[PDB]
């Protein structure tokens, strides 16, 4: 449900709670830029067909 | 008077050891007063200054007959042990360049010649007062000094500063050339 | 330099007159014109205070002492210095900035089209500025080094401010790592 | 009584109970308007409540100085048991006066914000901004300082 | 709106001092306001030239070399602040990206700006996108160059 944002470890018999990690931000900005470029590439090819 | 300088000079050193403020042991030696004119009391007095700076329990301990003579040293024996420990720690951070101002607890204990356990408490009291700043990572067992105070004024200590300044002069020259190099076609 | 000429009365006359040309021009103090700060300057500093409301001593040189401004600002200070030396009268520096009023700004901006510290107009403009900070830093290192030796040999007075300032650079500890940036551009350039 | 309380230097509970006990606990006085310390009827409970307070002060001081401390090492310091120290920390953390991370396995207590490699880089960036201001200032003091050779 | 002028008296006009002024220089007449130019010319003055000479030392002082001004170039900005900015900048491109997908489908004639407006996207959607990365790239690129350099130098 992620109603406390931890993970339960049944192999050891401990509850670990997820600490703050280093930035996800870096990956996310790259991810967003690459998806927009993929839409564009599809448009870019069609007009190009005219050349060859 | 001759006799007056001798009395005031004795109390001045005693005060100096008690100090939490004192980081000018190097200045006391440098001043002509103590060195030039010695008496039997004054022979020990300069030695105790020396023992602090070095910050070894072995040098310090031989002088112990002195601890009994004044009640001032005898009474605040805890502050003395803490002081010599802390000063040795500062000298090591200082000797070492800007690569590490990190020293282990083990290394601090060796210099101090006081047990590892008591060193850990002593270092904490110095932090608490604010003489020194840093962090203690007891997983690693290092005290990483963020900040260090103005050190003892001796000649050698003037020389320690030169080492880093000189090194810095050569790394900057090298580097300055790399910054000019990149797109030299366009600065306009 | 213990023989020089100065007209003290002139300082007083000038004060009243400058007020008519602009209200922002009153006797602030005196200017020195380099090359160093001398003992001989101290005699005039004393005198200036009486004439002026309390004065400032600004040293405006013809060529920078660093790479930036050619001006230093000073205030007379008395401080105890110990190494075998007594209490010294010295001049303690305070840092300076640049700044102007609207009239001044108008003429300099139209006239300027020079290269500057940076203008800003490209990425490449920015590197010129980076070159200039690093070169500046080289300059300061030389002055301090030659002085450290002079302190050791002569037993020149040890000013607490200098020993403390240099110490701090060393203690902070450099650490630097992970850095990245985008790469969106290719589709756009390709697009043109 | 004032001196121990005022320093943020280490204290140990036990030393205090005896030290204060001789001098302070007695609370002789002539006025009827105060005789309270531990001499009075609520005074007894007030001394019981003091155990909790001292130990909590130890936690605050250690939070700043230390970044990481071993569990074993913190219980000695506080003057608490292994279970008690781990337990006392959670109550404090939720109540919000110190922030620790408690391993109920006696592993480690982290008074730090959650470590990132990223975090450390930023702290250096600020130091760097300060470091440059200091170097520009210093050069000036050098020029006046070089002139003189009559004051040595 | 700075002119150098010379007085016209009854005596000056009879002599013909007014053409005499234009001679020996590049010649200069004023401009601001219509009423002020006709009136001024007849009664008030004749106009003549101002040109400017300022030496290289004057230019050096004019420029305002400044110590912190160059120092900033080296001064490292937060790592989290670059990451945060990188993410913010991407969010402007997203907006532009809808207009940009439509613009790119047909751009099969001449003039990119006309094509881009025609198949939806005011002025140049490509341009907007590019400016947005450039500012972020500029701050991140210089700080990385500076950071690696300082750490090694100081250490």
């Amino acid at each position: 449900d992620k109603k406390f944002h931890g993970i339960l470890d049944q192999g050891e018999g401990v509850l670990i709670i997820f600490d703050e990690p280093p930035v996800d931000k870096t990956y996310e900005a790259a991810l967003e830029t690459i998806q927009n470029m993929s839409k564009v590439v599809d448009s870019l090819y069609n007009k190009a067909k005219k050349l060859t | 008077p001759v006799s007056e300088q001798q009395e005031r000079a004795f109390t001045l050193g005693l005060a100096g050891l008690l100090g939490e403020g004192v980081f000018n042991f190097g200045e006391l030696l440098m001043h002509p007063v103590l060195e030039s004119l010695r008496n039997t009391d004054r022979q020990w007095l300069i030695d105790t200054l020396y023992a602090f700076n070095s910050g070894d329990v072995d040098r310090f301990q031989t002088l112990k007959s002195a601890w009994g003579q004044q009640p001032d040293l005898a009474a605040n024996e805890a502050q003395l042990l803490r002081k010599i420990q802390l000063l040795c720690l500062m000298e090591m951070t200082f000797t070492r360049p800007a690569n590490h101002r990190q020293l282990t607890f083990e290394e601090i204990a060796k210099s101090a010649k006081i047990t590892v356990n008591k060193v850990e408490l002593l270092v904490m009291k110095a932090l608490s007062v604010g003489l020194v700043r840093g962090s203690i990572d007891e997983v690693d067992k290092r005290v990483h000094m963020t900040w260090v105070q103005p050190r003892v004024l001796d000649l050698q200590q003037i020389k320690g500063m030169k080492d880093r300044l000189e090194l810095w002069c050569t790394d900057v020259k090298s580097m300055e050339l790399l910054v000019e190099h990149q797109a030299q076609d366009i600065l306009t | 330099d213990s023989v020089w000429f100065l007209d003290h009365d002139y300082l007083e006359n000038m004060y009243g007159m400058f007020k008519k040309v602009n209200a922002r021009e009153r006797i602030v103090g005196w200017y020195h014109t380099g090359p160093k700060l001398h003992k001989n300057d101290i005699a005039i500093n004393e005198l200036m205070k009486r004439y002026c409301p309390n004065s400032v001593l600004v040293i405006i040189d013809v060529k920078p002492k660093d790479l930036g401004l050619p001006t230093e600002a000073y205030i007379s200070v008395e401080e105890v210095h110990d190494d075998g030396t007594p209490t010294s009268k010295t001049f303690e520096h305070v840092t300076s900035e640049i700044g102007a009023e609207e009239a001044e700004e108008v003429g300099v901006e139209h006239l300027l089209r020079d290269i500057k510290d940076t203008t800003v107009g490209t990425l490449s403009q920015r590197i010129t500025n980076q070159v200039h900070g690093l070169k500046g830093l080289n300059s300061k290192l030389l002055d301090i080094r030659t002085y450290l030796e002079k302190v050791a040999s002569g037993k020149l007075p040890i000013n607490h401010h200098i020993i403390y300032q240099l110490q701090d650079v060393f203690n902070l500890l450099p650490d630097a790592s992970l850095q990245e940036f985008v790469k969106a551009f290719y589709l756009k350039t390709n697009d043109q | 009584l004032l001196k121990l309380f005022t320093t943020m230097e280490l204290m140990r509970w036990s030393t205090l109970v005896e030290d204060y006990g001789v001098e302070l606990r007695k609370g002789s006085s002539e006025t009827p308007a105060t005789d309270v310390f531990s001499s009075t009827e609520e005074g007894e409970k007030r001394w019981k409540d003091l155990k909790n307070r001292v130990v909590e002060h130890n936690i605050r001081i250690m939070a700043k100085y230390y970044t990481r401390i071993t569990m074993k090492r913190m219980a000695q310091l506080l003057d608490l048991s292994v279970d008690e120290s781990e337990a006392f920390l959670s109550n404090l953390v939720v109540n919000k006066t110190i922030f620790a991370k408690v391993d109920r396995l006696a592993g480690v207590i982290n008074f730090q914000r959650p470590k990132d490699p990223n975090n450390l880089l930023n702290d250096w960036s600020q130091k760097l901004n300060s470091l440059m201001s200091l170097v520009n200032k210093t050069t000036h003091l050098i020029a006046k300082e070089e002139m003189i050779h009559n004051l040595q | 709106v700075i002119d150098a002028f010379r007085l016209i008296n009854a005596n000056m006009m009879v002599l013909g001092h007014e053409p005499r002024q234009t001679t020996s220089n590049l010649g200069h007449l004023n401009k601001p306001s219509i009423q002020a130019l006709i009136h001024g010319l007849n009664r008030h003055y004749y106009s003549i030239t101002i040109n400017y000479r300022k030496n290289e030392l004057e230019q050096k002082m004019l420029l305002n070399l400044h110590k912190k001004s160059w120092m900033e170039g080296l001064t490292l900005q937060d790592y989290s602040e670059h990451c945060k900015h990188n993410e913010s900048v991407v969010k402007e491109m997203l907006e532009l990206a809808k207009n940009y997908n439509k613009a790119v489908e047909e751009e099969d004639k001449m003039t990119p700006e006309q094509l881009a407006i025609k198949n939806v996207g005011k002025q140049d959607p490509k341009r907007h996108l590019e400016e947005h990365v450039d500012v972020l790239m500029t701050s991140n690129i210089v700080q990385c160059l500076a950071a690696m350099l300082d750490t090694v130098v100081f250490k």
